[PDB]
């Protein structure tokens, strides 16, 4: 998941010269899961952070279900 | 209609059992009896003929579209004992084999390369386990030009062999046994009459005489495979038949 | 997660590696077969790789003949490229990695042979090794695969000598087959023979595979009948 | 014992029990109808009103092919949808290649094949439906039923769904009583008679009567719906002889 | 170049100067082009033909030989001998074929029918064919000695004579 | 411990006997030919076949499965050694591409083996005569004489007791039809036997002449009239 | 206690001809929060009541817009939803390029029906978890669809689906003569819409973020309104 989450972020900087939204990235991660790389879960559970120009300061929860919700804050693990 | 991956016992699937039997093979044995349907093919001087019964109890069925003897080509037809759709599945494929072989090769398919093919169709049809068998035998007839007429049936296993007479259904073994204490009478390998009018009248007459009923012009139908021409009898052609076996006897 | 595979091997027939202060000397033998089964066949224990190396198998032959044909195509790929021929640790080590490969990728299978490489070549001198399903290969003064191993190798360790002459391990490599055989008599006929020597003189690496007359005469030198 | 839990399975009779399971699925939908004529083809459906909610202008149980296949089923509502579908698109690709309307065997044999393919590997299910469909083409009338098996025959008159005993059996009195064969007029007529005959084992749902027709005189050989006043009039009708 | 063919009374003949394209025991062929010809087409039909014969249990015919040749050249002459009778066939590259009582083609080609048309017979016994063939072939000429030949009699094996003239 | 493949070989110990022996100048194949009905054309299916014209088969189980095999076989034989090296392969190269046929059948799952075992004889120039057994498991052996299916196990004793090193091609055929004449289930004639030999070639069988260098089949099926013949001294 | 031979698979059909896996799916649209959709002749509206995980969390998606003048709603399943949208977005955009097209909400529905038929005949495979209100606007007029997994399709003048949906389909059943004649005011639809989810919410309340609606239909576009937009209808 990270390595894909890497693949993506540099793909999206050279294609608009601009920096990934946070939802676009929790999102691919998400659609990774959904594909099982390529009804499974995939994986362990991501809190995904970050800032970008339109949604401001990100907390994100992306599950091994390939899907996630926005957090004000989130615990997770013991 | 892809294939998948999915699971099955020894006799849900095409696969030896512990004695070496393969029963999704057999068991499509058992579908070929389930229309009742008897049919009898025999050769003649210069033609070979095919007679099936015809079972219509439904009144409210156009009689004209039950049917279960198809022209493959030109020269080439078959009668089909088994389930209507894999008869209809079985003489599509046919068709096209025939057509692209007389594409191919550039003469027409002879009824012993038409029999391996389908044969060679069902044998790959009874070692797929994600394909089953057709419940069905096929028999083809022709005149060919290479052996004459021409007898050959093919069943679920992909068996096949030529014949000098047969007789497929639920009802067989006494047509066949009458066939074979006539050919243990008569001593030659067809019937010895050198117009398809007197085979088509003496086979009407052994499948009366093995079944022990009598045919209304609804109750059978024929077949009449002459050089560059197999064809079926219309109602009015086969009471021709009939009434030639009422008048001379 | 392989040790029925190293199971298998030891039903297969016995070999015997004996390596000389002059030279290297296998034998093996043929288990016993049916009447109307044939012999005269590709399908042997005693094998070859080149002009300076043999081998010897335990397990199925038709494990055994593609690794035997792969080391023929890079032996001669190998003499084809430097026009000097291919040391014997070379050779099994390639043998050694590509049979680990198929025991470690589980889309394939541990191939189910052992052979005892005999060689020569001036980087080491003589060199005896075996290999086995795992994938690893070690160096040997004596070494014996297959049937009647451990009953083998404490008659080979009670019996080498680092010094003795080639002629000295015929000796033990029949007298070893001739105490630890299956068969209470031992005939050319059950046995495959070679040597790998110092030439007829000068300083050539010579193979002998053995013919069944030679393998007879051999054993009335000695003395097992 | 395991032999009906996957589709390409023989049973040890020699039947695939997972289409004698699916045609189970044809006897729980609601009951259609055709009638050859003497030039056509008449259909007829009991719609089965679930609620008021349903646009009344929309939901269509009668399903039309090209421009001369009328067609209706009963069974599964996603399995008809698709050979349906099949069925636009296969004469519709035949009016492509040919320039020329699909016959009605042809057009029924792709149906037959494909419905047939379905029946054999185990990686698929066959189709939960019956279908009626017919028209008219060179050849005059083609009424056809079409089953889960991809077994179809010719008919003078075909009945599937809930109440298909009721119209067999009336069916047969209109094939005794008129043997030369009937009107397209008197077919509607007479169709719509089957269709509230075959409810009153169902009298507990609103129904709505649905008829639709293709006939050389009436239509001009183009399937057409059963509109306005001779609707009312074959409703009319239906209602004298269901008392 | 080489070809003179001649559709005899109870077989077929071919003769070139010093062709060895065997389709088939009853099936052979002359040509001028030599390299896509033996090796490739006659090499890689001479296969696919046998094949047929094994899963056909039947003699090739030499309509099956020209249906691909002119499949797999997409200037050749074909004789051969069925169960149908004798046959001599040659195809063009423009996708088409012709039959005719005997033939020839290349350089040679109007002085060899000149020859043919001189002799003709529809009773042609096989040494006159032969004769005819080989006369014709050498009118042809002022590649090797000057004849050889093929025959295909309609009961019996192919005769193929390294020499004739 | 049983899978798929000892089923197969079940299959195998039903089918109708055959058997090949190896003589000091060619090889014999034979098989008892059975028919399912007496209006059954038995010339109309072939139980012996010719793969090359020096490499011949014959087998025991299924039928249809050795049908298919064989046309593979033939195929095989084509696009593997006619059209690239311009010739006809030895036995053992045939051999292994028809074992290499039917380990990939015993190896893909969805697929079941081939019930049926081969016996494959032929001529090469540097092996000389050969045969060779080729089982459901894609395994080949090569055998002095041996017999597969029902009857094989009182043969393959028969056998033993009569396999020398000396014999002739015409004796091996004594032997071959003394050991069919044990097991046969139907009548025993020539229209019920079926057999060949790969021994010396005949020319007349290339089917042409002229070319010095083509020498027709090893290969040769022998007409049931050779068959009669050979059956009233046997 | 019991054990359900016959649901094991998307492709086994119950000895009574039921597909009870395709039942269970629409079982799962029960398990989602309710959505309720309306129409009158001039405009269609979709309400949605947003679920949450915790206090800190952000409100799930319920609406989706497909086209201009196209959208749904996703009742049970989020990530089921969006592959049926992302498809009816690709769809809409291929009518525009390649017909000059908007797509009709009647061919939408077709192309669902078709996408999810499949999925109920293919093994290994599971028929979709998810309830679709579409809405649109085409040369038709107004329209609402309610989509179900099996593979099916309905036009309706209004319905309800999601958990505890009975309530405001009985006020729409009951109310339809009034807000199918709302015509020339979309605010009337609006609050017709949103008294009729106020009939499944047992005991619950309305808030700006608890609360999405969707209008389109004449002048309007595909709008979406929820956060403050829907202040004007709790």
């Amino acid at each position: 998941m990270i390595e894909h989450a890497r693949t993506a972020a540099v793909t999206h900087n050279l294609y608009y010269d601009e920096d990934i939204n946070v939802e676009s990235l929790t999102q691919s991660v998400c659609d990774l899961a959904l594909r099982f790389g390529e009804s499974r879960p995939f994986g362990v559970a991501l809190l995904i952070a970050g800032h970008d120009a339109d949604d401001g300061y990100q907390l994100f929860h992306a599950e091994p279900s390939g899907t996630f919700y926005r957090y004000n804050a989130k615990a997770i693990g013991s | 209609a892809a294939a998948a991956s999915a699971a099955g016992y020894d006799r849900h699937i095409t696969i030896f059992s512990p004695e070496g039997r393969l029963y999704q093979v057999e068991y499509a044995f058992k579908a070929t009896n389930q229309t009742n349907i008897n049919s009898l093919a025999v050769r003649g001087k210069d033609c070979t003929v095919v007679i099936s019964q015809k079972k219509v109890p439904d009144k409210l069925l156009d009689p004209t579209t039950v049917s279960y003897i198809f022209c493959i080509s030109r020269t080439i037809g078959m009668v089909v004992n088994g389930p209507i759709p894999d008869a209809r599945n079985a003489a599509l494929r046919a068709k096209a084999e025939a057509a692209e072989f007389r594409y191919k090769y550039g003469y027409d398919m002879p009824c012993d390369v038409l029999a391996k093919r389908m044969a060679n169709l069902s044998q790959i049809y009874t070692q797929r386990a994600y394909m089953r068998p057709l419940g069905v035998i096929l028999t083809f007839v022709s005149v060919d030009e290479e052996l004459g007429p021409s007898i050959y049936k093919t069943d679920p296993a992909g068996y096949y062999v030529g014949y000098k007479a047969t007789a497929t259904g639920p009802k067989q073994q006494e047509i066949t046994t009458n066939l074979e204490n006539h050919f243990k009478k008569s001593k030659i390998d067809h019937i010895n009459e050198e117009s398809w009018e007197k085979v088509v009248e003496f086979a009407i007459t052994h499948m009366i005489d093995a079944l022990g009923t009598e045919f209304s012009k609804n109750d059978l139908e024929v077949g009449v495979a002459t050089k560059d021409k197999f064809f079926t009898l219309s109602a009015e052609n086969i009471e021709e038949r009939l009434v030639a076996i009422a008048e001379q006897d | 997660q392989v040790e029925y595979a190293l199971e298998s091997i030891s039903h297969a027939g016995t070999a015997i590696g004996i390596m000389a202060s002059d030279g290297i000397v296998l034998a093996a033998e043929r288990k016993v077969t049916s009447t109307l089964l044939e012999q005269d066949t590709s399908t042997e224990k005693l094998y070859k790789l080149n002009d300076k190396i043999a081998v010897a198998v335990a397990g199925l032959t038709a494990d055994a003949e593609i690794l035997i044909n792969t080391a023929r195509i890079h032996a001669q790929n190998y003499l084809k490229t430097y026009n000097e021929d291919i040391p014997v640790e070379i050779l099994v080590r390639r043998l050694s990695d590509i049979k680990q490969g198929y025991t470690q990728h589980g889309g394939l299978r541990p191939f189910g042979v052992s052979f005892i490489y005999a060689g020569y070549d001036d980087r080491y001198g003589y060199q005896l090794y075996t290999s086995n399903p795992s994938g690893n290969y070690t160096g040997w003064k004596a070494i014996s695969v297959g049937a009647n191993t451990s009953a083998a190798q404490t008659l080979l360790q009670m019996d080498y000598k680092d010094d003795m002459k080639v002629d000295d391990a015929i000796e033990l490599a029949l007298k070893t087959l001739s105490k630890t055989t299956d068969s209470s008599a031992l005939t050319y006929d059950r046995l495959e023979f070679a040597t790998i020597r110092k030439g007829a003189n000068d300083g050539e690496v010579y193979q002998k595979i053995f013919k069944p007359q030679e393998i007879k005469d051999i054993l009335v030198k000695t003395g097992i009948t | 014992t395991g032999y009906d839990l996957s589709n390409s399975v023989f049973s040890p009779d020699g039947r695939n029990f997972q289409v004698e399971y699916a045609v189970k699925a044809v006897e729980n939908g609601t009951t259609s109808i055709g009638i050859k004529c003497n030039d056509g083809v008449v259909f007829a459906v009991e719609k089965l009103i679930t609620s008021k909610l349903l646009v009344p202008q929309k939901n269509v149980k009668i399903q039309v092919v090209d421009r001369h296949i009328g067609c209706v089923y009963s069974g599964l509502i996603p399995d008809g949808r698709h050979l349906v579908n099949r069925g636009r698109e296969e004469a519709a690709s035949f009016k492509k290649l040919y320039k020329t309307p699909i016959p009605i065997p042809a057009f029924a044999d792709r149906l037959g094949q494909y419905v047939q393919a379905h029946t054999l590997y185990n990686s698929v299910r066959p189709f939960g439906v019956s279908t009626i469909f017919g028209g008219v083409d060179k050849n005059g009338a083609h009424l056809y039923m079409l089953e889960p098996s991809g077994s179809y025959w010719g008919y003078k008159g075909a009945a599937t769904g809930k109440g298909r005993q009721s119209a067999k059996a009336e069916l047969e009195k209109l094939v005794d009583h008129h043997p030369e064969g009937l009107s397209a007029r008197e077919a509607v007529k007479q169709a719509a008679k089957i269709i509230y005959l075959a409810h009153e084992d169902n009298k507990e749902k609103d129904f709505e009567l649905e008829i639709s027709w293709c006939s050389l005189s009436e239509t001009n050989g183009l399937h057409k719906f059963v509109k306005g006043d001779l609707l009312q009039e074959a409703i009319d009708f239906a209602q004298k002889e269901i008392n | 170049t080489t070809i003179v063919g001649v559709k005899f009374n109870n077989g077929v003949v071919i003769a070139a100067d010093t062709k060895l394209h065997r389709i088939s025991p009853k099936i052979w062929c002359a040509g001028a082009g030599t390299a896509a010809d033996t090796e490739a087409v006659t090499q890689l039909i001479g296969s696919n033909i046998e094949l047929h014969s094994l899963y056909t249990s039947r003699e090739p015919r030499v309509v099956s030989a020209l249906q691909m040749l002119k499949q797999h050249l997409f200037y050749l002459i074909v004789a051969g001998v069925d169960p149908t009778g004798s046959h001599l066939f040659s195809i063009h590259a423009h996708g088409s074929t012709d039959v005719g009582y005997y033939l020839s083609l290349g350089s040679g080609s109007l002085a060899a029918m000149a020859v043919l048309e001189s002799h003709w017979k529809q009773d042609l016994t096989k040494e006159e064919a032969i004769k005819l063939a080989s006369d014709a072939i050498q009118a042809g000429i002022w590649s090797g000695s000057n004849v050889d030949v093929c025959v295909m009699e309609i009961g019996k094996d192919a005769e193929y004579l390294r020499n004739y003239l | 411990k049983l899978g798929q493949i000892d089923y197969a070989l079940t299959a195998v110990k039903q089918g109708v006997t055959s058997l090949g022996i190896k003589a000091t100048n060619g090889v014999v194949i034979a098989t008892e030919k059975k028919s399912s009905s007496p209006l059954a054309m038995s010339e109309t299916l072939s139980k012996v076949s010719l793969l090359t014209p020096d490499i011949g088969a014959v087998y025991s189980g299924m039928g249809p499965d050795y049908r298919v095999l064989v046309d593979k076989s033939r195929k095989v034989a084509h696009t593997s050694y006619k059209r690239i090296y311009g010739e006809y392969p030895p036995t053992k190269l045939l051999v292994s591409e028809v074992a290499k046929i039917m380990q990939e059948a015993t190896q893909s799952g969805g697929v079941r083996p081939f019930g049926v075992s081969l016996l494959i004889a032929g001529h090469d120039e540097f092996n000389g005569f050969s045969l060779y057994q080729v089982d459901p498991s894609g395994s080949y052996f090569p055998w002095k004489a041996t017999a597969i299916g029902k009857g094989s196990v009182a043969a393959k004793t028969f056998l033993e007791k009569r396999w020398n090193d000396e014999l002739e091609l015409e004796d091996a055929i004594h032997i071959a039809l003394l050991t069919l004449k044990e097991s046969v289930e139907g009548e025993f004639n020539g229209d019920t036997i079926e057999l060949a030999i790969i021994g010396d070639e005949n020319p007349d069988l290339l089917g042409y002449t002229g070319i010095p260098t083509d020498k027709g089949p090893r290969f040769r099926k022998l007409t049931s009239q050779e068959i009669n013949d050979r059956l009233e001294a046997l | 206690m019991f054990r359900n031979n016959y649901d094991g698979d998307t492709v086994t059909f119950s000895p009574t001809g039921r597909l009870f896996q395709v039942e269970y799916a629409l079982e799962a649209i029960k398990q989602g929060s309710v959505t309720v959709g309306l129409r009158s002749n001039t405009h269609a509206v979709l309400v949605a009541l947003k679920r949450n995980a915790d206090e800190l969390s952000s409100y799930q998606k319920k609406i989706i817009k497909c086209d201009e003048h196209m959208g749904l709603s996703l009742a049970g399943l989020a990530p089921d939803a969006r592959v049926l949208s992302n498809y009816l977005r690709q769809q809409c955009n291929y009518s525009s390029l390649v017909f000059n097209r908007k797509l009709a909400v009647e061919r939408a529905g077709h192309l669902l029906c078709d996408k999810a038929q499949k999925n109920t005949q293919s093994y290994g495979g599971r028929p979709y978890g998810v309830g679709l209100l579409i809405i649109g606007y085409d040369k038709s007029g107004a329209h609402l669809l309610e989509f179900q997994p099996s593979g099916n399709v309905t036009e309706l003048y209004g319905t309800a689906i999601g958990a505890r949906s009975q309530g405001a389909k009985t006020y729409l059943e009951r109310t339809l003569d009034t807000f199918i004649k709302i015509d020339g005011n979309p605010d009337e639809l609006i609050k017709a819409g949103v008294e009729a989810i106020s009939q499944s919410l047992r005991d619950e309340s309305l808030t700006v973020d608890n609360l999405s609606i969707a209008i389109v239909g004449k002048d309007t576009p595909f709008t979406i309104y929820d956060g403050e937009a829907v202040a004007k209808y709790i």
